[PDB]
């Protein structure tokens, strides 16, 4: 899921199923944060130029035109984006528990959750159990789980947006206390969801060792993630709520008891916890388990701290993507040619603007 | 405790502006919306505008737009609403309100401003003691306060320890002036025993008087 | 816009009955739960949310306040009377972007018929020698709200410059409560002695005279 000898069907549907996952639950946030159509502008432009960026990792541990500041710099950013991953599936697994249990002791609504007797409400109740299997991989047995979510995930958006759809009125730069502006000072902060979102440079490699495999792959991809973005924003029941209201996991915008998505909660609950341990095979790989509890210990205390999907998936996407998709690609290419260079440099410098955009606020 | 205290009662002549605030202690004052409503003469409340204060985006009655200006302090935590060219029609109380998205509805409101849109000037009020004229059971004796404008004016008995057996009536206007009373009825045992005392208090002609009720 | 009718415009319920209050809206202002809201108005006081979401009861409303309703139809119910409840009800709708209230529903609790405490007063000398004098008189704590005054100076119903008030319903008593000051010149005043105060009410067939002369 999420980031990381075929007849090309099957290639574009394992790219497809590989970048789907807990995802797409932050598309609907990230273009209420930029404006409606200023963000549609962003999702299909950081599709095209994800793309070309892994088009050049395809045409490239590579980094011996760096040495040591390369071998190390891919590193550390590819781990950033694995260790970052731990994370949010730490966060996600915990709200969707939570749900699906407190739907379990013995509700067709929209809820703006007030940001922060039972005590379900632990991430701690399951680092117990949950920290020893990432020692052991055969978790990727179940990988079925992960297209049964996203069926199953995608039939609920259709299903809420048929019930409840055509709230849109379109104040272009100023604002209604229901509708957001189409463009919005935010839009950054939809860029950075999107290069975690369109990242699998890290193997593709590997993936395509079985071109318009691949194009065919992000369009598909790109365009699953446009759909589910449009509805949920549009069907937002905008008179009585506001469009400010899009929780960035867009499942918590829904009560402690919808059947339907606590059936994806469950759905997505399964799946999510066969995905986590391969992390842990995945990041060591990259002599006691003080790393490989590192990383448990770091999905625990973000979930009880500071808990926004947002924000996280924004600032890893950015970083990682800074190297691993803007730069370093343009850089192998570039140095490998031993007007493409002011190009070039352009995707330099908006890998830069992603970083300090975010930080901007 | 969730607070919202508004402005003083305005005095605007006919054609010119003020400005309504609205200090809001005890919440977070962006996890919440600040909405503004008109009562005028005794039944007829309208909506009048709202604005969330997170992305400061109002929205608007049609019949207000151009009358009422939202605006709100992040710092100060209050909400301003700016009522610009006045008519007789805009004299009505505004009231300041709460809302949080759709969970509920306004469910912690403000005092009120009451905006007078008139051209008379303020007069100072004349007190005149209401002695009783005999006596048997209890006495009832008043007060009278005539003559002033606008209306905030403060009456109170024995500076307020007198709550009980009060009557304030309320106030009209005869030829651009109004008039007040009130009475107590108060034991034969209490009175002319004790010290009875009318207070008025006309905030606007910055008068405070105070009117002692005696046997002749 | 959504226009809401509330009916009765005037309600009158006896002390320990039950009231409803009934709303209609023109269009449906259910968008997955209803978005109906009863508030509660006392005079010269703030509005208080009784119910919210047509049927939902605020933290602190006693539970003698229920609602009811869907769709286009909903009802305000005060299943046990109070006269703390004394007050002017209205409705408000949260779902469309002008956002609409009711009619107004006043409510008058119907208690035991009081008859008036009242009261003549001459006009303080403090005035007479400012020029100028009235003839407040108070009619205090009775039921019902329907009373008439009669001025009446050296007996002619003298009926030009009296200048009335009343007070709405006590939240305690039930009762109503008026203030007439005949206003003359000090001129005038002097030119009569007999000042009568002729109050006449459902409770006595004979008015409830008090009067005084002015020597």
């Amino acid at each position: 899921s999420h980031e990381d000898k075929n007849p090309s069907i099957v290639t574009i549907f394992a790219i497809w199923n590989t970048m789907m996952g807990t995802s797409i639950l932050s598309i609907p946030w990230g273009i209420k944060q930029a404006g409606f159509t200023l963000g549609i502008i962003i999702i299909v432009l950081m599709g095209l130029l994800t793309l070309y960026c892994c088009y050049r990792v395809l045409k490239s541990v590579c980094k011996y035109y760096f040495g040591g500041f390369g071998k190390w710099s891919s590193l550390v950013f590819s781990l950033v984006s694995l260790i970052g991953a731990m994370v949010v599936y730490w966060v996600l697994m915990s709200n969707f528990l939570f749900n699906t249990g407190k739907f379990i002791f013995n509700t067709e609504r929209v809820i703006c959750p007030y940001p922060d007797e039972f005590d379900h409400w632990w991430s701690k109740t399951n680092t117990i159990p949950f920290y020893l299997i990432l020692l052991l991989s055969f978790f990727a047995r179940f990988t079925f789980l992960g297209t049964i979510s996203v069926i199953y995930l995608i039939f609920l958006v259709t299903y809420k947006a048929i019930q409840l759809g055509f709230h849109l009125e379109f104040h272009w730069f100023d604002s209604s206390m229901f509708f957001v502006p189409e463009f919005r000072t935010l839009f950054p902060q939809l860029s950075g969801v999107l290069t975690l979102a369109f990242f699998i440079h890290n193997c593709i490699i590997t993936l395509m060792k079985n071109v318009r495999d691949l194009s065919l792959a992000y369009l598909l991809v790109g365009l699953t993630y446009l759909y589910v973005g449009v509805l949920i924003f549009a069907a937002f029941p905008s008179p009585p709520l506001s469009k400010e209201c899009i929780e960035p996991n867009f499942l918590d915008n829904f009560p402690s008891s919808d059947i339907l998505v606590f059936v994806a909660r469950t759905f997505l609950l399964f799946q999510m916890t066969t995905v986590y341990p391969l992390l842990g095979y995945l990041v060591r790989v990259q002599h006691v388990f003080v790393l490989n509890v590192f990383v448990v210990g770091a999905g625990v205390l973000m979930a009880r701290f500071y808990p926004n999907i947002g924000s996280i998936i924004r600032y890893s996407g950015a970083l990682c993507g800074l190297a691993l998709v803007f730069v370093l690609p343009s850089l192998i290419h570039m140095v490998s040619l031993k007007t493409s260079t002011l190009f070039h440099g352009f995707l330099i410098l908006l890998g830069v603007a992603n970083l300090l955009g975010q930080f901007f606020m | 405790q969730i607070q919202l205290v508004q402005s003083g009662p305005k005095l605007s002549k006919p054609g010119a502006t003020d400005k309504i605030s609205c200090a809001a202690g005890g919440y977070s004052f962006t996890d919440y919306v600040m909405n503004w409503v008109k009562a005028s003469p005794l039944k007829g409340l309208e909506w009048n505008g709202s604005i969330n204060t997170s992305n400061g985006a109002t929205t608007y009655i049609s019949a207000f737009k151009g009358a009422g200006s939202h605006s709100v302090d992040s710092s100060a935590s209050t909400a301003a609403q700016q009522l610009s060219a006045l008519k007789a029609a805009d004299t009505a109380v505004y009231f300041c309100a709460r809302n949080f998205r759709g969970n509920g509805a306004m469910d912690y409101w403000g005092q009120g401003t009451s905006v007078t849109v008139s051209s008379a000037k303020t007069t100072a009020p004349s007190v005149y003691p209401l002695e009783v004229s005999a006596t048997g059971s209890s006495v009832t004796l008043g007060c009278l306060v005539k003559g002033y404008f606008p209306e905030p004016c403060t009456l109170t008995w024995n500076s307020g320890s007198l709550s009980s057996g009060v009557h304030t009536f309320p106030a009209v206007l005869a030829s651009d002036l109004y008039t007040l009373s009130s009475s107590v009825t108060v034991t034969s045992s209490t009175w002319p025993s004790q010290s009875i005392t009318c207070n008025v208090a006309h905030p606007a002609s910055s008068t405070k008087v105070d009117k002692k009720i005696e046997p002749a | 816009d959504i226009l809401l009718t509330q009916s009765p415009e005037s309600l009158s319920v006896v002390v320990g009955f039950y009231v409803t209050i009934t709303s209609q809206a023109s269009n449906n202002i259910t968008t997955y739960s209803s978005f109906i809201f009863w508030y509660q108005q006392k005079p010269g006081q703030a509005p208080k949310l009784l119910i919210y979401d047509s049927s939902t009861l605020e933290s602190g409303i006693p539970g003698r306040f229920s609602g009811s309703g869907s769709g286009r139809d909903f009802s305000l119910t005060i299943a046990p009377n109070q006269p703390a409840c004394g007050a002017t009800y209205e409705d408000l709708q949260v779902l469309i972007v002008v956002r609409t209230f009711g009619g107004g529903t006043k409510l008058e609790i119907k208690r035991a018929d009081a008859a008036p405490t009242v009261s003549i007063f001459p006009p303080s000398s403090e005035q007479l020698t400012s020029g100028g004098a009235e003839v407040v008189c108070f009619l205090n704590n009775f039921y019902p709200k329907n009373i008439n005054v009669a001025w009446k100076i050296d007996g002619g119903e003298r009926q030009n410059g009296v200048l009335n008030s009343w007070t709405d319903q006590d939240s305690a008593d039930s009762t109503y409560s008026m203030s007439s000051t005949l206003t003359l010149t000090k001129d005038e005043y002097e030119r009569h002695a007999s000042y009568t105060c002729e109050a006449t009410h459902q409770t006595s067939t004979s008015p409830i005279v008090k009067s005084f002369n002015r020597n």
